[PDB]
């Protein structure tokens, strides 16, 4: 079995170029926007973040945190003991874990 | 059995053995070696094997069987049929019996259910 | 078990008392190749 | 004497142990490899001091230079140059690779030696994650195509986008349109 | 901000202690005159480890030590066979390029490790538990097919056979268990109201004697008139067991070509 | 040969010797295969903890930041500090050279400008890297901390007394463990089956299809 | 790769032989309940079975449970914490199978080096190369470029 | 995203996997399942490229 | 001869005595073992490596002056000193500035001393063990912070394990063998005393606190 | 667990992997290194990595700790202990779980039923 | 005799043999047998040697 | 997995030989 063997699953076009093998293009390569839009594209959701969605996060945070432990009882264990006697489908619905 | 004119390269090349043969599409510059002269409309080279097959009947009308068709042109012609028509059946078969032999067939390498997982 | 399901079939205790004679097989690290020239 | 190994831990409670012995405050800035350095060198600062020797025939220091070579390649090994590494045993302790703990491959190709299969390959998982293709520098003076247009190339801001693996380099993969005039072996 | 130093330090006070292996007169008696003047001396090197400081291993003469690998009988030759056996020499000769090759791993022993599976393989099987802990099973389609689709294959082939495994342990272990919870023929109808206030002290030496004559002072006063008597005795009680002896059985391994059973070997040759 | 320091303490190895013939000996050994099928058994009925308790998850976001170890290139920076002493002295080896031989004088008016900028990227360097150490150390102290008043609870789970309990059953178990007999068969532990009994009987349901149940928190080996 | 070469060098080997009170490779708590479990006690048999999950401990070297990722009672700075919390072992050996059941891979046995090498990065190294090229440009300058004679 | 979707062929030694015969002699006799031939490989984010 | 010559003669003038006096014309083999270890004037003590030096410094030093040597490229602008028609004036200032860049010749030489080497991956390699790995081993790795943090963490929660282990085996130390069996005890389970026995209550085996 | 003194080596040497360590038996050459004198029977020696740590006793009763224990004979023994016994912890565990791996085992290459053969 | 009864291990590449997967999907669910451990190898008449 | 390897079912006995290996 040829050693440098690779089985691809997105189509690569190869360059067919003397003395050179390599990828030369992508079918179908669209050019997203360049690194300074998006740079301002997250700016704009940063500056909001850090204007209005500061207030009440403290206790976001810690649901967060308690939702990020192994077992479901040590989660309720958390709740109830750091976020204030919390539920854990009210506090799920929050975080937006539930469908 | 191959219902067109093109199949994908990686289709019949082997996902877990070594690949020494290839299934070319026909040779077309082997028609431009026939010094006479000659009918052959596009619509034929593509299907496999095929193109080889009217090129020895050509020769075969043109010259015989005898002193005269024993030139390299038309040999090489016979021969290329013989031997696609030969691979072309054993690819067949394994296609239809050893599927997961070649890339692109989901059993050469079988993708699990999720319950067998364990989650 | 413990809020987790772990899905295995119907075990069968009676495999654990399976009378199994060992038999003899040796490795032999140096022995015959193929060919030979 | 199994006890005494446990003497300086009698007069102290477990908080004092963990706190003496175990959390160590962090200081990554001493050359701790200066005693390696001191060790070693020292044998070129020998030298120095012994081939100025006052004997008087050329042959007897010969033999004084052949003992002090033997005491070197003890640890050498090999006289000859880019023929091999010498050898040296070091204590084992918390700070060893302590700048590289942060690396994977470097853990396996240190700890692990791995039994060959009948299926003789390299792990597949491992051959998986060697083809996610690390960064390479574009500044090139070797490839004389570049060597002219980098002159003429304007570097502008990579703003950060959140990730730790912004290709603004190029890829160390031998297929990279980029990378190709590159000889991977 | 002063350095800290290992347990090490507080077993020796000192970070120059010259530990030498070699049990020679000119190798010890110059440890304990370097060990003595390691205070003062510019030719000082440690043996014992700091956070500020690396240090040097045993030293062995001039060069250093490092124990005789554990014997391993797996070697490789080159021009003839040499038969190797680890147990013949007490120190393993070096290996000639023309004669032997050694087992990799001089200090080495055997474990079992487990690749890292992709973070992103990961991040899916948290938001499954997640989700499944939170709306349940039946309503985590979509994070299943992430799993399957953005875990690679390989990662796959290995949570299958994780399960395959531990069900395979899960057996080996509940096999154990009904072996362990057997109650044989010499404890049937025997409960925990049966059992003796005794410890572990009450089976040793001391209150249980041992299967040997000369443990203690029970034979210490036989005569060889006592051992006459006594070996009347056991032949007459070999007078009423000798009647019974086990018939031979048909030899299993009698045909040589054949694969033979690994029955218990006799006690003696 | 798992289970050593078990087995050789049961044959009597730490207070006795074994027979000095072999048929005896052989059935000493074959003695303890139900203590071994019994003990291994018991090892395996410890109840789980939280493993968020003396380690952190390493799958949590927040550690993917895949941050380096900043390190000082001492020998790297000693090294340039030597060949700068070595530009030193190669001038002053040639002073009289480089200070009256008109020829020179441009190694005379700039030598001192090459050595003062290979001084500063030595310098810039050295500085920069005790810089980033700092902020490095004092960063994994400060967050440390803050996980730990975090996770501080899970030490007051019930959990943790009941891994507590289980540990000491065990204890307390084994020491009423004993030797019965030393005629070198099974029945010389046979009230200590009871006694083991019983402890996996208070962990488990044996009349059940896997009196041993798969949880991923469990034992196995 | 093709990168700069020294003509001399010096590999170190941090050798865990564990025969050493001299450094931190010494199992403190192995050779203490050993010694611990030759007195004649009532818990000799308990101290046994001690020994042995400490062992089957070992031999789980997972990312987990290692001394790389200095991991609690695995690692040479905790190896103290064993002499007064042995009961950990169990939670151990549950918490590597909670990681590598759902974010681990197969279980496989690999060989586990003892022997921990590392290049000495060294100043005076260096210097013995410079010299070594000094040798060989002068040898240059002295078979092609000396018109003293 | 091509090299993270660039797997190789064969996987890894099955005869180092745990063996179907030897569960049915152990208790457990394992089900058959079929190849999933619906789902799609995809690379995910960027940020776990 | 030279000073550390001198200095190694003080410091053997008493060893240059036995040899030369007493060994070297004693008799026999003690007459040509001292002979041959004699002490004086070094016979080819010269330093090829000094003087491999001295040579070498010579030489490009003849060269830095005829480099460093040349006409202004400003004083040939004005056409008033010396020079009119100059059409290679901008090259006057290349042989001194190659010149001067020489005295970072060996500051930078190699790799590693013209930037941060661990951040690249020769350094890798020499921290494995001069060994090959694959050329993505500079992104694999597992954050430092959880290595740093983590160790410190497991550390700050033992402390508190201990006082709560304390004060569990205290309150099961005054608890009845009926309930240290039955709490936490598998509902299944029928609770059947056992004889009482001595066993003592012993915190820690080895006598540490 | 090992339930003897002695031990097939074939038992303990994989089938479909790389043999590069074996199990042998105690070094019995090691125990004439002491030079102490010092009483060992002939019961004790077989049973595994038990020899090594009667050595080191010996060795730690004749010697202690410190500056005394560190002499190549006594060092060699309790690395051999430490080694013994790790080695064979988990080759203990893999003949308990993977049975499979090992030399003489009746799964390392399964003989089929005559209900697979179709006769 | 020897060498008839001379095997060598891991015999061949079972993903050059069919596979339960596919034959799941083709309509017939194979049936999982257990090892023959009861079988003892040996040779045949010298006559066959 | 080492070339040189075989799986034998029935015992053989190796000379203890010098520079020779056989049964
Ligand atoms: C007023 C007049 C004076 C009156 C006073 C007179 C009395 C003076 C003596 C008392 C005061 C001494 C002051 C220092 C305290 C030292 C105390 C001590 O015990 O040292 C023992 C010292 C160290 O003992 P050690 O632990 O065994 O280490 C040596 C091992 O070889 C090491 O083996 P290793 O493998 O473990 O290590 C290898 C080693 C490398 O070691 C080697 O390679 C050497 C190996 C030996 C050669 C190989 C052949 C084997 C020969 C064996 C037979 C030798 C027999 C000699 C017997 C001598 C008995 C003393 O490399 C290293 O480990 C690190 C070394 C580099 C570290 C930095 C060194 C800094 C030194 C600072 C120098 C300052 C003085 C200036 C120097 C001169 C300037 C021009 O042993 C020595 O005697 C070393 C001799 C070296 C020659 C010195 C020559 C210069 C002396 C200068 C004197 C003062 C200036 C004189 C000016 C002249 C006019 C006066
Ligand atoms: C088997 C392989 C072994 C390999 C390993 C061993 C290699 C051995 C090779 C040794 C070659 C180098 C020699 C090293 C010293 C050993 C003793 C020796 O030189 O041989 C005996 C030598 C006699 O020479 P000879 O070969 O027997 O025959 C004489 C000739 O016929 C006629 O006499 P001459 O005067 O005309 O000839 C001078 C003679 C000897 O001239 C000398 O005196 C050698 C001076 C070497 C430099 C020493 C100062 C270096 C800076 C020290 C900085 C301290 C930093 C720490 C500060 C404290 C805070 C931590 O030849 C040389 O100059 C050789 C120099 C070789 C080039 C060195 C510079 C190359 C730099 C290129 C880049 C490389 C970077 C690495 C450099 C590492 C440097 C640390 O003894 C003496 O010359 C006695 C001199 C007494 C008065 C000296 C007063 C102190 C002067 C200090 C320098 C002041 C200038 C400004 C420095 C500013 C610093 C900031
Ligand atoms: C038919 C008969 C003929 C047959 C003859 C026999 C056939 C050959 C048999 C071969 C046998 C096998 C060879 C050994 C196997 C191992 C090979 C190996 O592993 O090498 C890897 C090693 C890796 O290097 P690489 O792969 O070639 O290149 C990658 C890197 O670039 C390398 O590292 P890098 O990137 O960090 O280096 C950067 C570069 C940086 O360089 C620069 O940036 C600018 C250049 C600065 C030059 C400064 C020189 C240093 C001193 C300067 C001080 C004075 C300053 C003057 C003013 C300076 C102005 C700025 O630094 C240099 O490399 C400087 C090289 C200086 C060489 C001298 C310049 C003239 C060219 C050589 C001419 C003579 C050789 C031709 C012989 C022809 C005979 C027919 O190869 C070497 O480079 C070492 C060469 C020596 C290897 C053979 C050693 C054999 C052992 C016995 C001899 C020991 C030497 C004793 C000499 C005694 C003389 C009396
Ligand atoms: C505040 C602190 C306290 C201060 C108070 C105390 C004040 C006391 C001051 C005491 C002494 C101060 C020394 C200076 C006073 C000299 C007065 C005098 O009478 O001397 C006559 C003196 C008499 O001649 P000499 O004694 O026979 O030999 C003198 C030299 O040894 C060799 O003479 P040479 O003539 O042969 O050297 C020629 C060399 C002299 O070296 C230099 O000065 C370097 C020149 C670099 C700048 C070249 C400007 C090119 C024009 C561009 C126009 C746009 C400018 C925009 C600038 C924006 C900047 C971002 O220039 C060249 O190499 C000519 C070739 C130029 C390259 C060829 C290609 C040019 C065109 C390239 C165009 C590329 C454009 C592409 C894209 C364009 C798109 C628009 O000649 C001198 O000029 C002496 C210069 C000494 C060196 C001074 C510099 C030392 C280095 C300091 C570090 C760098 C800091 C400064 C950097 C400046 C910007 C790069
Ligand atoms: C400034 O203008 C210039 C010149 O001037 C005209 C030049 O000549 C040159 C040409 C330069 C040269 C010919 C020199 C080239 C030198 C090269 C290539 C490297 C030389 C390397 C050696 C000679 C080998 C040295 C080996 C070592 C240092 C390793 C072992 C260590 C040793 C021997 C020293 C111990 C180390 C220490 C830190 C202790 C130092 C000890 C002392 C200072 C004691 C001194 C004692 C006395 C008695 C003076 C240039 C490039 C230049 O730019
Ligand atoms: C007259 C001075 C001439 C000096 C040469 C001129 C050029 C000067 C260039 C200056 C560059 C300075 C940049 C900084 C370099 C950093 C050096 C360094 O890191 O050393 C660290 C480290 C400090 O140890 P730690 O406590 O572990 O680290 C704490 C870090 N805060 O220093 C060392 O490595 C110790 C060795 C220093 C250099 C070698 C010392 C010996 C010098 C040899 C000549 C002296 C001969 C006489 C010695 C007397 C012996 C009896």
């Amino acid at each position: 079995m040829q050693n440098t063997t690779n089985i691809v699953h997105v189509p690569v076009h190869m360059g067919h170029t003397h003395y050179f093998d390599y990828i030369d293009s992508f079918p179908k390569l669209k050019e997203g926007p360049t690194l300074e839009e998006n740079h301002i594209t997250n700016q704009k959701i940063l500056r909001e973040q850090l204007i209005s969605g500061q207030q009440g996060l403290e206790q976001n945070l810690c649901l967060r945190n308690c939702f990020k432990l192994s077992q479901k009882r040590y989660i309720e264990f958390c709740l109830d003991r750091k976020c204030g006697g919390a539920d854990f489908q009210r506090a799920a619905t929050i975080l937006g874990y539930t469908k | 059995t191959i219902f067109a004119e093109t199949w994908e390269a990686s289709e019949y090349q082997y996902r877990n053995k070594a690949n020494l043969k290839t299934l070319p599409v026909n040779h077309l510059g082997k028609l431009a070696e026939l010094k006479f002269d000659f009918v052959e409309y596009k619509a034929h080279q593509l299907i496999a094997c095929h193109l080889y097959e009217r090129m020895t009947i050509h020769c075969m009308n043109q010259y015989g069987l005898f002193k005269d068709f024993y030139r390299p042109e038309c040999l090489d012609a016979q021969y290329y049929f013989k031997t696609c028509v030969e691979l072309n059946a054993a690819y067949g078969i394994q296609k239809k019996f050893f599927p997961e032999h070649f890339v692109g067939s989901p059993y050469a390498r079988p993708v699990p259910q999720f319950q067998q997982l364990g989650l | 078990y413990e809020d987790f399901v772990f899905t295995t079939p119907y075990f069968q205790p009676e495999s654990t008392f399976k009378s199994v004679p060992k038999l003899f097989s040796d490795i032999l690290l140096g022995g015959v190749e193929w060919v030979y020239t | 004497d199994f006890a005494e190994l446990l003497r300086p831990l009698r007069s102290l409670s477990f908080n004092q142990v963990v706190d003496r012995y175990v959390l160590i405050p962090p200081n990554h800035t001493f050359y701790r490899n200066w005693t390696y350095e001191k060790f070693l060198g020292g044998f070129g600062l020998s030298y120095l001091i012994l081939r100025e020797l006052p004997l008087r025939n050329f042959y007897a220091r010969v033999f004084v230079m052949y003992a002090f070579a033997a005491k070197v390649l003890d640890h050498l090994g090999n006289p000859f140059p880019f023929s091999g590494h010498g050898q040296i045993v070091a204590a084992a302790d918390r700070w060893n690779h302590w700048d590289v703990r942060c690396y994977d491959n470097v853990m396996k190709a240190l700890k692990y030696i791995r039994i060959p299969t009948v299926q003789n390959n390299i792990p597949e998982a491992t051959r998986w994650y060697g083809r996610q293709p690390g960064h390479l520098l574009r500044a090139d003076t070797y490839w004389i195509p570049n060597l002219v247009s980098q002159r003429f190339a304007k570097h502008q801001p990579a703003h950060w986008d959140g990730t730790q693996n912004m290709p603004i380099f190029r890829l160390a993969d031998p297929k990279h349109k980029d990378s190709y005039m590159v000889q991977f072996r | 901000k002063a350095p800290g130093q290992i347990y090490a330090y507080d077993i020796h006070n000192t970070h120059y202690p010259y530990v030498n292996i070699k049990q020679d007169s000119q190798t010890q008696l110059l440890a304990s005159f370097r060990r003595s003047i390691a205070s003062i001396n510019p030719f000082s090197y440690r043996q014992v480890p700091s956070q500020d400081r690396a240090a040097f291993g045993l030293r062995w003469g001039n060069a250093w030590y490092a124990p005789n690998p554990y014997p391993n009988g797996i070697h490789f030759d080159r021009v003839f066979p040499t038969h190797y056996d680890p147990l013949a020499e007490t120190n393993r000769t070096k290996a000639n390029l023309q004669l032997i090759k050694y087992a990799p791993g001089n200090y080495s022993t055997l474990v079992v490790t487990s690749e890292k599976l992709p973070r992103p393989c990961i991040r899916t099987i948290q938001n499954y538990r997640r989700c499944q802990m939170v709306n349940g099973t039946e309503k985590c389609n979509s994070e299943a097919q992430d799993i399957l689709a953005i875990c690679p294959n390989w990662a796959l082939d290995h949570m299958k056979e994780k399960v395959r495994f531990y069900t395979k342990a899960l057996a080996i272990n509940n096999q154990t268990y009904i072996r362990a919870m057997q109650v044989e023929e010499y404890n049937q109808g025997r409960t925990v109201a049966d059992v003796a206030p005794k410890t572990w002290i009450h089976g040793t030496r001391q209150h249980l004697r041992p299967d040997t004559m000369w443990a203690d002072d029970r034979y210490t006063n036989i005569t060889q008139t006592e051992i006459n008597e006594a070996i009347k005795r056991v032949e007459a009680r070999k007078a009423r067991e000798h009647e019974k002896k086990p018939v031979e059985q048909a030899n299993v391994n009698a045909n040589t070509g054949e694969q033979p059973v690994r029955v218990e070997k006799s006690l003696y040759p | 040969m798992d289970n050593y320091f078990t087995a050789i303490t049961l044959l009597g190895l730490r207070d006795q010797n074994l027979p000095p013939f072999k048929d005896a000996r052989l059935q000493r050994y074959k003695s303890i295969k139900k203590m071994i099928d019994l003990i291994e058994t018991t090892t395996k009925l410890a109840p789980p903890m939280p493993v968020e308790l003396f380690m952190l998850n390493p799958t949590d976001p927040e550690w993917d930041d895949d941050m380096t170890y900043p390190t000082i290139t001492h020998a790297t920076a000693l090294y340039k500090s030597s060949a700068l002493a070595g530009n030193l002295f190669l001038y002053a080896y040639n002073y009289n050279n480089f200070t009256a031989n008109i020829r020179l004088r441009t190694m005379r008016y700039l030598f001192p400008v090459v050595s003062l900028a290979i001084f500063g990227n030595i310098y810039w360097d050295y500085r920069s890297q005790l810089v980033k150490v700092n902020l490095f150390d004092e960063y994994i102290q400060a967050r440390a901390q803050e996980l730990v008043k975090q996770n501080e609870y899970l030490l007051e789970h019930e959990d943790v007394k009941r891994y507590v309990w289980w540990y000491e059953d065990l204890k307390e178990t084994l020491a009423r463990v004993h030797r019965q007999a030393n005629n070198h068969k099974a029945c010389d532990f046979k009230d200590s089956e009871i006694i083991l009994q019983d402890f996996i009987r208070r962990y488990t349901n044996p009349k059940d299809n896997l009196p041993i149940k798969f949880h991923p928190q469990g034992q196995t080996f | 790769t093709s990168e700069s070469v020294l003509a001399y060098d010096y590999k170190l080997w941090y050798l865990w032989s564990g025969v050493s009170n001299l450094d931190e490779s010494f199992d403190m708590f192995f050779n203490q309940y050993w010694a611990l479990s030759l007195s004649t006690s009532v818990f000799q048999l308990f101290y046994a079975v001690i020994l042995d999950r400490y062992l089957s401990v070992l031999f789980q070297n997972t990312p987990y449970t290692n001394d790389w990722f200095r991991m609690m009672l695995h690692s040479k700075e905790t190896a103290l914490i064993w002499l007064y919390h042995p009961e950990l072992s169990w939670h151990i050996n549950g918490l590597n199978q909670f990681f590598t059941y759902f974010y681990g891979g197969i279980l496989e046995f690999v060989y586990f080096d003892k022997s921990n090498p590392d290049m000495c990065i060294l100043v005076h190294t260096l210097w013995i190369h410079l010299l070594i090229l000094f040798l060989i440009f002068t040898g240059f300058v002295t078979i092609l470029f000396s018109f003293y004679g | 995203r091509m090299r993270y979707l660039t797997e190789d062929p064969a996987g890894d030694d099955p005869l180092q996997k745990t063996k179907d015969e030897h569960l049915v002699d152990l208790g457990f006799i394992p089900k058959v399942f079929g190849a999933n031939v619906e789902v799609r490989k995809r690379a995910p984010h960027d940020k776990y490229l | 001869m030279n000073p550390i010559q001198k200095a190694w003669l003080k410091i053997l003038e008493p060893v240059s005595y036995v040899i030369n006096e007493k060994m070297a014309k004693r008799t026999g083999i003690i007459g040509k073992l001292g002979r041959f270890f004699a002490i004086g004037p070094r016979e080819y003590g010269v330093h090829p490596i000094n003087r491999m030096f001295i040579f070498m410094n010579r030489k490009y030093m003849a060269f830095q002056a005829v480099a460093l040597h040349r006409y202004s490229f400003v004083k040939s602008l004005t056409h008033n000193g010396f020079h009119m028609l100059r059409v290679f004036r901008h090259f006057a200032f290349v042989l001194p500035a190659t010149v001067l860049a020489g005295l970072g010749l060996f500051v930078y030489w190699g790799d590693d001393n013209k930037c941060y080497s661990p951040d690249r991956f020769p350094y890798l390699k020499k921290r494995a063990g001069d060994m090959a790995l694959p050329l993505n081993s500079l992104n694999q790795r597992t954050s430092a912070h959880y290595i740093e943090i983590n160790a410190i963490y497991g550390a700050e929660m033992m402390k508190r394990y201990h006082k709560v282990w304390e004060n569990i085996i205290e309150e099961r130390s005054k608890a009845t063998d009926q309930e240290k069996k039955t709490r936490y005890a598998h509902p299944s389970y029928q609770y059947s005393p056992l004889p009482v026995v001595s066993i003592p209550n012993v915190l820690n085996p080895l006598n540490l606190q």
